[PDB]
RNA sequence: UGGUUGAACAAAAA
RNA sequence: GAGAAGGGAAA
RNA sequence: CUAAAGAUAGCGUGAAAGCUCAAAAA
RNA sequence: GUGUAUGUUCGAAUGCUACAACCACA
């Protein structure tokens, strides 16, 4: 129940078929920030760990990043000196699957600057690592503010009632009607 | 300065009144 | 081709780099101060000097604009308003009136256009030999001074240039401000400053950078 | 690429021809990627 | 709408003894305005100043007494304060087609002297309060413009408006020539440019055109540029780097 | 002048330019950095 | 202000009537014509449109007085005697 | 045109002080014409 | 064409097409593109703006044109980056 | 010695609390004069903050990490 | 990015993939089917009650009760024309110009006819608001104004 | 207008295996296979 | 004619020697140093010599030159009413000193007549001189917090060489560490 | 407090949910405690609630807010209990609603919302301030559901290993009626609701028993026959 | 690089004096104002050292005046109330820029 | 808009 | 208006 | 005049000086 | 604009080498 520090999926060293990427269930949420692939793809493990290393980069030692998918399935390739048709290959590399709407990175810092909704959120690690990653992404944030909380919409409330007041009070001066 | 600082001093009860208002009325 | 043929990017990515910003190390802020007020619009009326009347119908009346442009003339006959020529520029929208063409059409028939050029450098210098046309630029001792009178020629009768007693500041006059403009860089362009030597011209308030092997 | 497998069907094919490769392989790719 | 229709001297007649009709819709239309009011007042204040302004052009006989109707406070704030919003504010905005069409006319004509929407006044009027279509001034012509619809097929008629404005430069002194879009829409590009010269034929240049000539430096029109001259090595080195 | 496949504003006197080249193209004209000069 | 909902602080917000006397001929009367300029400025108008304002050049010798009456109702006088960029000056002529 | 409608037209408001040819004026005047 | 026997549909299409042959290299390069009988400059993808609809798919229409809309001239536009559509 | 100068150690509202007093209207019955200023003062400093985040290009750590978070 | 994963991925259908294999010429589907009005005059009276300030719309609203009646109610017709009028009417940002574009439209030209059709509907009670309208417009009809 | 509530006395029902209808009705139309669950309250 | 602009300098009181340390600042605007002491030494006649206080100069195209003197920083005031020589490595997580209330009110009495607090209230000087020790890492209570109460050894006219024997041993250990 | 009042039209006798779909619109299933009822909301006013945050997807305040959908003569007072939405783009494809009844218990997960973020002395020390729970599950009855759950971390201070505000804390905020409460599962004092920790001196913890390979499932919804081998590590 | 040539002179940038007399109180007398605040502001005190600048209030009502004075000699006065600065610029804009011309063509423009 | 124009510029516009 | 990507050349 | 002004966002210096931006006013 | 050339590092580090803090003006 306490934070804890999850050890990471191991990589399955059993030769797999190479298959389809299968959908996803539906949408994946999470605080905070994410980035989201946007189209299906199989991501290799050095790409994401050059990711998760860019970020932390980017970010700093006293921000945490959680990568959301592991490489974990196997993926084969010839050696050059065998001929065809002799079998499968030996493993070559292990990917993650990521469909379309799968979380690849997400940070779980909520934005703390409410009052301040003209203030659009900061994806500098993200557009860092995007062009670099073999699948689309999208950057999104969430941070469970609802408009039922917006200050904005009191900004503006208080903006008319303000108006109204001062064309009452010119109307009054100038003294046009009743 | 003198004189603004104290009307000021003056006037917060009625800056307060309308704060609060607003926030009731809202 | 584009409008009957999808590119790869925008088919099989959505063009997700268009979206794909980070959004810090701007060059500028947004503008955050529009708020989509819908503000009240008013009639802006401005008595721009009666020489406006040079621009007519084709420019006031012709010209397709968002909002009308209105204009008339006031031709009566220290200063108390009344009793004088001039004329009425309005429209709802004030960027109209402060458009450049109706201060030029002021400006070239009243007072023209100046700019200024500066020299610098040990042995150099702006004469005339003996006189206008004949402008000579040398660019230090051992270098030949360079002919202009080409330049003059070519833009008589609407722009002139003035040598400094020091033979020092270059200033082109005219009254036009496209040709003063472009005589002023063809002669900068062509006494342009070494900057390692920092040896000749520069536009005013525009200084070379001085370079440094 | 090449013509006989890389030339796009017409108006009139249905998306169809008889040796292309074309729609098959952008649709997979459109499926599960490269 | 009196001004308009110059019924100056108009009056109910069940008195002998009748104050002006004009006069009494002046004093009831100041009696509730004060100063600080008529400042925001709006179209008052220049039908206020049209009324007195043309009353004092065309000097009718209960002239003194329709100046009498206007507070004297009023016509100063109304005098002082024309040139700031009221005419400008008062008068149509934008273009005319008919307007336009005409100066296209005068154009291909090479009129250079037409100006548009230029006013006029009597000799010693600080202020102008109203505006010609069209004013050809080396011809002391005002060229005015009637798009609305005939009364009836080949019948035209100016607006009120055009009308009092034809009263006016009659008592300024120009002549008027009024354009009726009725007859002038069945033309076509070559007769109108004929029907316009013969009408500028009948007012022959009375003066000579003011220029608005762009400025120049006349002292160098002798100045020869020969583009495609080519560059001459006199000398060997050169003791003139020639352009 | 800057050979790029992309073009993009690097300080704030940093502007979009069209030039008349053998062909029309696109670029970043700056009046600070003379290294900030691009072409597409 | 941006991003806040009540206007930042202004001493002319909840003011009915303001009055400001001055001589010309005392010193230290700049305040009172800033004073002055500033409540008869058209920004102070549209600001407060219900702020009334006025001023008055004394013929007898007295110090820059200003009156308030609030819109409570209170009033208050005050003295208004002062240099303002005189400090800026006094400061740079002591050193 | 919407705002000239709603009352502000340019010769000013029209909410503030009448201006001529107001918007409520003519409406009283045109929609009951007849005493 | 001529010593090149077989070459991609695409390097053909290029070759066919009736203008100048620096034209035709500008278009090879990708700083132009032939469209409906013209040549004409690419479209501009600008960083934080919608694209033309004309580029995107049905679907994805809407969504593009509810983005921000630039309609000023190459010199006002104030977008951190921007590139060729392909 | 005066009498302001005892609450000089005491610490002073955040502008985390004044926020919630003022933009929320949390216990805004109880707001003073001071607390108003103080929130007026900090507001603007953090407006002129973000905008320097925003525009920011230098690698500095000038910035606290707070503002890396907007 | 409105990439519609569902549709890309290949879990869903298209509108285009199902039209594909209809014949060309098939009706769309009505989704929604509500009475169509029983009575115009109404109609076109909270329409035009929504409908003041351009004149576009209103010269739409016209046209679209010509499409469905030969001879729309008389008092319809009045309200059309007097808002019309309003739209330009004396405290507007308006040029004359765009008054004689609107009068040279054939749109207006049969609203007018229409009116001159059956001007003896007219009652006293409408003539200072169609005297207004012309003013307004710039537009003095003879044939009515008798 | 008014809130739209249920009659009286009615309870939440599980059939297990489907609910037919005049399209099921015709054993062609057999819900497959026939002894499987689906589930409808 | 104009102001070619506004510098800053440390002197020693009563001290007229043209060092390196004012021919930094007084050397490339040319203004005579010799000139620049003499005048320096007639303005601090009342102050104790070898003291180092802040001094501003405004030269002129005229080459005129008008400059005006001020106390020590306020650091300079808190850390020797502190008794420490050196500020803290890491302020706001680790505090080498402790001063007081009314402490800070007579340092603001000190400073209260530099120019450009002239005109400003003690309290704001109070504030900060607070918000300067806090930067430094120098905590303030109204009584002497017992973790540094008996630290009062020091002599504050021989903190300077307290202050370089710091320095002197601090390169030397981490040099050392860095070697190892 | 967060209820919609919305307004509909008929999913008529013939259409299909593609054709009300492109007809710009959602369809719509309003069930339980009485007929299953049809209908179709616009797609724009929908999505608006749906996905209420700019650069956010799905709300969890959707699945939690009372909507008062209005058709024909009817008002169904209701919770989104089903939502069809897309993946990746803002789009609401199907929607199934359970109805709302005062007397009957709803199960709702109401969200939890933290604006005091400035106000918390941890967060301001440099520390990771974490809201474990987006959403928590509450047992309504009442004829209305409570509006968004406010945590105040304002006295959040940071001690090692870690500070957590937990159930109990918030317990407070229900209704004084008792019409909601939180799920009776829930342990109140040891249920987390946020977390203060500082980043990278967390413990190291197993991967749960419960975790499944997303990259070894089949298109069934099924795990792969590899996972099953006695050599499978995960 | 796209240099600013032609840069609109600034509304005292050849004046040797200006005297603005007005009644605070006055209903169009804002740009007396707006002219007192811009002449006595610390930029027009670091461009133009030599501007000689001073204000008049009227305790009675009287119509404002201004009076501009050219390093040049020519002299002129507007009734404030009937004029906005841009138009007074553009009233005596003529001699300021044969003014300020006179000055470049002998001294730099630089200063 | 100006033959101003090899990798260079000026005017106007929004 | 579209691999209009057979040729011409069109809004 | 009012009000505002980052222990600094872009320049600049060997170091200083100097300009701009943010904020406020208009 | 101003305490301030804030503290530590540094031969120095004066908003702008690099870290700490990011307070302060009736
Ligand atoms: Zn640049």
């Amino acid at each position: 129940m306490p934070p804890f520090r999850f050890k990471a999926p191991q990589e399955v060293r059993i030769k797999v078929p190479i298959g389809r990427i299968p959908p996803a269930v539906g949408p994946e949420i999470r605080l905070g920030k994410s980035i989201v692939a946007v189209a299906p793809h199989r991501v290799t493990a050095e790409q994401l760990e050059d990711a998760r290393r860019v970020l932390r980069r980017v970010l700093g030692r006293s921000k945490e990043v959680h990568q959301n998918v592991h490489a974990t399935y196997a993926v084969t390739r010839k050696p050059e000196g065998t001929k065809m048709g002799q079998g499968k290959g030996s493993i070559d590399r292990f990917v993650a699957r990521v469909p379309a709407g799968r979380i690849l990175f997400h940070i779980p810092q909520i934005n703390p600057f409410h009052p301040f909704p003209e203030v659009e959120p900061n994806f500098a690690a993200f557009k860092a690592i995007a062009p670099r990653l073999p699948v689309p992404v999208v950057f999104r944030e969430q941070n469970n503010f609802f408009q039922m909380h917006s200050v904005k919409d009191l900004i503006r409330k208080r903006q008319a009632e303000e108006r109204e007041n001062r064309e009452k009070t010119a109307r009054d001066k100038l003294g046009g009607f009743h | 300065e003198r004189a603004a600082t104290a009307e000021e001093v003056d006037r917060e009860e009625q800056g307060k009144l309308s704060f609060a208002e607003m926030v009731v009325g809202s | 081709g584009v409008g009957g043929s999808y590119g790869y990017d925008a088919f099989f990515r959505g063009a997700a780099e268009v979206l794909n910003g980070s959004n810090i190390q701007l060059p500028h802020l947004p503008e955050n101060e529009e708020q989509k007020e819908g503000k009240v619009y008013q009639l802006h009326s401005v008595r721009f000097p009666p020489q406006v009347r040079r621009l007519g119908a084709n420019y006031f009346f012709r010209r397709q604009r968002a909002v009308p442009l209105t204009y008339y003339h006031h031709l009566v006959e220290a200063q108390t308003g009344r009793g004088q020529a001039l004329c009425f520029v309005a429209s709802a929208n004030p960027g109209y009136l402060q458009s450049k063409e109706l201060e030029n059409a002021v400006f070239e028939s009243t007072r023209g256009f100046a700019c200024q050029l500066i020299l610098e450098g040990r042995g150099v210098k702006a004469y005339f030999d003996p006189e206008w046309p004949n402008l000579m630029v040398r660019l230090g001792v051992g270098v030949k001074p360079l002919a202009l009178r080409r330049l003059a020629e070519q833009y008589a009768t609407r722009a002139k240039i003035f040598v400094d007693k020091r033979g020092l500041l270059l200033t082109v006059h005219g009254y036009d401000k496209c040709a003063v403009g472009t005589l002023a860089m063809s002669l900068f362009n062509h006494l342009q400053a070494n900057p390692y030597t920092m040896k000749g011209a520069h536009v005013a308030m525009h200084p070379i950078k001085k370079k440094v092997t | 690429n090449r013509n006989p497998s890389a030339r796009y069907p017409k108006k009139g094919n249905k998306g169809c021809r008889p040796v292309c490769r074309a729609m098959r392989k952008i649709r997979k790719r459109l499926r599960t990627g490269n | 709408a009196l001004t308009l229709q110059g019924s100056y001297d108009l009056c109910l007649p069940s008195d002998e003894t009748a104050k002006s009709t004009l006069a009494l819709f002046l004093q009831r239309a100041c009696e509730p305005l004060s100063l600080e009011q008529l400042e925001n007042s709006g179209w008052v204040q220049f039908f206020l100043y049209q009324t007195l302004y043309c009353v004092d052009v065309e000097k009718p006989k209960r002239e003194v007494e329709v100046k009498k109707a206007v507070p004297f406070a009023f016509q100063k704030h109304l005098h002082l304060s024309w040139l700031d919003k009221i005419l400008i504010n008062a008068q149509p905005q934008g273009n005319e087609l008919l307007q336009l069409d005409v100066d296209a006319a005068l154009k291909r004509l090479h009129i250079t002297d037409a100006l548009i929407n230029c006013s006029a006044g009597r000799q010693w009027d600080e202020q102008h309060c109203w505006f010609a279509g069209h004013l050809v001034r080396s011809r002391n012509l005002a060229l005015e413009y009637d798009y609305l619809l005939p009364l009836g097929p080949g019948r035209p008629k100016v607006s009120g408006w055009l009308a009092c404005k034809r009263r006016m430069l009659k008592a300024f002194g120009l002549n008027v020539a009024t354009i009726h879009q009725s007859f002038w829409s069945l033309l076509n590009l070559e007769q109108k440019d004929v029907q316009l010269t013969r009408l500028l034929a009948q007012f022959p240049p009375v003066l000579e055109a003011v220029k608005d000539e762009k400025k120049a430096y006349e002292e160098d029109r002798h100045l020869r540029f020969q583009r495609h001259a080519r560059q001459k090595f006199e000398t060997w080195p050169p003791e003139k780097l020639e352009i | 002048m800057w050979h790029r496949g992309t073009l993009s504003l690097l300080c704030s006197s940093c502007r979009y330019v069209v030039r008349k080249w053998h062909v029309p193209i696109l670029g970043v004209d700056c009046n600070a950095n003379p290294r900030h000069k691009q072409a597409l | 202000m941006r991003n806040a909902i009540f206007p930042r602080i202004d001493f002319l917000r909840y003011l009915k009537k303001i009055h400001v006397s001055y001589c010309p001929t005392r010193p230290k009367t700049e305040i009172a014509k800033q004073l002055i300029m500033r409540v008869t400025s058209e920004s102070v108008k549209k600001k407060f449109p219900h702020l009334q304002a006025s001023w008055e050049m004394l013929a007898y010798d007295a110090p820059a007085t200003v009156e308030v009456e609030l819109l409570d109702g209170r009033r208050v006088r005050r003295i208004i005697d002062g240099y303002s960029k005189a400090e800026k000056k006094k400061i740079v002529d002591d050193w | 045109s919407i705002q000239a409608i709603r009352g502000h037209g340019r010769w000013g408001s029209e909410r503030e002080f009448p201006r001529g040819w107001d918007q409520l004026h003519l409406k009283d005047i045109l929609g009951s014409p007849l005493r | 064409a001529g010593h090149k026997h077989s070459e991609s549909v695409l390097q053909q299409f290029y070759n066919r097409l009736p203008v100048r042959k620096r034209f035709l290299k500008a278009i090879r390069k990708g700083t132009l593109i032939w469209d409906k009988g013209q040549v004409k400059i690419p479209p501009i993808a600008m960083q934080g703006y919608g694209l033309p609809n004309k580029l995107v798919l049905p679907h994805q229409k809407e969504f593009n044109n509810k983005l921000p809309k630039f309609k000023g001239k190459i010199n006002q536009l104030k977008a951190t980056r921007i590139w060729f559509q392909d | 010695y005066p009498a302001w100068l005892f609450t000089l150690d005491k610490p002073e509202k955040t502008y985390g609390e004044l926020a919630m007093t003022f933009l929320y209207g949390v216990g805004i019955e109880n707001a003073t004069l001071d607390e108003y200023l103080r929130f007026t003062r900090l507001h603007t400093k953090n407006l002129i903050k973000l905008n320097n985040m925003r525009l920011k290009k230098s690698k500095r750590s000038s910035v606290k990490p707070l503002f890396w978070d907007a | 990015v409105g990439v519609l994963a569902s549709l890309t991925s290949g879990q869903m259908t298209t509108r285009e993939y199902e039209e594909a294999f209809l014949p060309r010429r098939l009706k769309r589907i009505k989704v929604f089917n509500t009475p169509p009005p029983s009575e115009l005059p109404a109609f076109f009276h909270k329409r035009l009650d929504n409908a003041h300030s351009n004149p576009r719309s209103i010269l739409k609203l016209y046209r679209q009760y010509m499409r469905k009646d030969d001879y729309p109610a008389y008092d319809w017709l009045v309200r059309c024309f007097c808002h019309l009028g309003n739209v330009f009417g004396f405290n507007s940002f308006w040029a004359t110009k765009d008054k004689q574009v609107i009068q040279a439209l054939p749109s207006f030209k049969f609203l007018v006819y229409d009116l001159i059709e059956r001007k003896h509907l007219i009652e006293a009670r409408q003539v200072p608001r169609l005297l207004y309208a012309f003013a307004c417009l710039e537009y003095r009809s003879w044939h009515l104004l008798p | 207008p008014k809130v739209y509530r249920q009659r009286e006395g009615m309870i939440q029902f599980v059939f297990q295996w489907g609910i037919g209808n005049s399209f099921r009705a015709v054993s062609a139309n057999r819900f497959r296979p026939v002894h499987a669950a689906r589930p409808k309250e | 004619m104009s102001v070619v602009g506004r510098f800053r300098l440390i002197v020693p009181a009563a001290t007229a020697k043209p060092s390196p340390a004012i021919g930094q600042t007084l050397g490339p605007l040319g203004i005579n140093m010799m000139q620049f002491c003499k005048e320096f030494n007639a303005r601090t006649a009342n102050v104790r010599p070898e003291v180092p206080l802040q001094v501003t100069i405004v030269p002129l195209t005229d080459r005129s030159y008008k400059f005006s003197i001020r106390a020590p920083s306020n650091i300079w005031f808190l850390l020797r009413t502190a008794r420490c020589p050196m500020g803290s490595e890491s302020p706001g997580h680790q505090s080498v000193g402790n001063v007081t209330l009314k402490e800070i009110y007579h340092i603001a009495r000190c400073k209260s007549m530099d120019w450009p607090l002239i005109g400003m209230s003690l309290r704001g000087i109070c504030r900060s001189l607070i918000g300067t020790a806090r930067a430094s890492g120098i905590e303030i209570s109204k009584e002497i917090l017992p973790a540094y109460h008996k630290r009062d050894y020091t002599d504050v006219q021989a903190l300077e060489s307290m202050r370089k024997d710091m320095r002197q041993r601090k390169k030397a250990a981490k040099r050392a560490a860095t070697k190892k | 407090s967060s209820a919609v009042d919305v307004a509909c039209k008929p999913w008529k006798r013939f259409v299909r949910k593609e054709d009300i779909q492109r007809a710009g619109y959602v369809p719509c299933i309003v069930e339980k405690y009485g007929i299953e009822r049809r209908l179709a909301i616009h797609r724009d006013t929908l999505e608006a609630l749906a996905f209420d945050e700019q650069h956010g997807h799905l709300s969890y305040l959707f699945q939690a807010r009372l909507f008062r959908l209005r058709i024909g003569n009817w008002i169904e007072e209701c919770i989104p209990t089903f939502v069809q939405a897309d993946p990746v783009a803002r789009r609401l494809y199907f929607v199934k609603f359970e109805r709302h009844v005062a007397g009957k218990i709803s199960e709702v997960d109401i969200p939890t919302t933290m604006v005091g973020l400035l106000a918390c002395p941890a967060y301001q020390r440099g520390y990771h301030v974490e809201l474990v729970m987006p959403t928590i599950r509450c047992q309504c009855v009442g004829a209305e559901i409570p509006p968004p759950f406010f945590v105040d971390v304002s006295r959040l201070h940071y001690s090692p290993p870690y500070t957590a505000i937990t159930l109990q804390d918030l317990q407070h905020l229900l209704p004084a009626d008792g019409s909601a409460r939180f799920h009776p599962s829930y342990d109140a004092a040891t249920q987390e609701v946020a977390w203060a920790y500082e980043v990278g001196s967390l413990p190291d913890a197993p991967l749960p028993a419960d975790y499944v390979d997303p990259n070894f499932v089949d298109r069934k919804g099924q795990k792969m026959d590899v996972c099953f081998r006695n050599h499978f590590p995960n | 690089p796209k240099y600013d040539l032609f840069k609109p002179l600034d509304f005292l940038a050849c004046v040797k004096s200006v005297h603005v007399a007005y009644h605070p109180g006055r209903p169009r007398s804002e740009v007396c104002r707006q002219l007192i605040h811009h002449m006595k502001s610390d930029s027009v005190r670091k461009r133009f050292p030599s501007l000689q600048a001073s204000y008049q209030l009227l305790g009675y009502n009287a119509p404002s005046t201004i009076k501009i004075e050219l390093i040049n000699g020519k002299k002129h006065e507007f009734q404030a109330e009937h004029f906005s600065l841009r138009e007074m610029q553009m009233r005596f804009d003529t001699d300021q820029f044969e003014a300020y011309l006179e000055y470049m063509k002998s001294q730099s423009v630089e200063a």
